[PDB]
């Protein structure tokens, strides 16, 4: 029942793809230190964002069998998942254990950024929920993995190649929710859940940035290619 | 056309 020497190496490779992701302390420390404008923010939001499609696109090529599928299919796969794996990434950070109250402040930053009100509250809770699971660095890596791996996307010709490549990722994670949580058995279930409410933010994800609270709504040519924005 | 994404996947 324990994870086969197969399974050792997919999470090892999983991990040390994901390990290249950009530092959570940077992003952290710099809305921790001062209060910046909804004008400066939503400038950071642009570069975090246009960074992580990058980070995102080599962790996908790096998945086991990914270069395999059709092109297309990899286009339809990557743009499909980009913004909530940037979501799944923001709802990590968030809960990136940091001193007394900069939690609250980090929140309360977030919170006061230049978002407009209506996007708030769905995705503080969704922060929350993936909080509440104290998911460990392994199930964050793996969840990216499964949500870029999503077959039931909308585009996907031969979506039985991309249940092939998504299956040993998600027979994975259920053995780690296991054996290294067995007082909560619906561990697994919970991190299924969480990932269907992930695709909320889909539905007006352009409109969360044509939304923030700024004059002019500039963006980098990738970002307009992930998003659908300009 | 996804042009700058097909570019990031077809390098290297
Ligand atoms: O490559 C990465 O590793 C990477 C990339 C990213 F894009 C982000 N995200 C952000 O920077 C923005 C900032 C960006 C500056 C303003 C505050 C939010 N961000 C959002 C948010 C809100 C709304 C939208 Cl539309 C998108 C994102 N929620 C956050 C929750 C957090 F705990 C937090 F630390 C930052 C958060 C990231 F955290 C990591």
């Amino acid at each position: 029942m324990e994870l086969t020497p197969d399974q050792q190496t997919l999470l090892h490779f999983i991990m040390d793809s994901y390990n290249k992701q950009r530092m959570p302390q940077e992003i952290t420390n710099k809305i921790l230190k001062e209060a910046f404008s909804a004008e400066e923010n939503f400038l950071i939001l642009t570069e975090m964002a246009t960074n992580h499609v990058q980070v995102l696109v080599e962790f996908t090529k790096k998945l086991p069998g990914f270069q395999t599928l059709d092109h297309e299919d990899q286009i339809a796969l990557l743009k499909g998942s980009a913004v909530e794996a940037m979501f799944l990434r923001s709802a990590e950070i968030f809960n990136k254990k940091l001193p007394s109250g900069h939690s609250d402040l980090l929140e309360a930053r977030i919170r006061n950024s230049g978002i407009s009100d209506e996007y708030i509250t769905p995705m503080f809770s969704f922060y929350k929920s993936i909080g509440e699971l104290k998911m460990t660095q392994e199930e964050y890596a793996l969840l990216t993995a499964i949500v870029i791996l999503s077959p039931d996307r909308q585009y996907i010709k031969d979506r039985e190649a991309v249940e092939k490549l998504q299956e040993p990722l998600l027979d994975v994670l259920q053995k780690l929710c296991k054996i290294h949580q067995p007082e909560n058995p619906q561990h697994f279930a919970c991190l299924l859940g969480r990932l269907t409410e992930l695709r909320t933010f889909n539905h007006h994800h352009a409109e969360m940035l044509m939304s923030w609270r700024v004059n002019d709504h500039k963006f980098t040519p990738l970002l307009c290619e992930i998003w659908d924005v300009q | 056309d996804h042009q700058l994404l097909r570019y990031l996947l077809d390098k290297d």
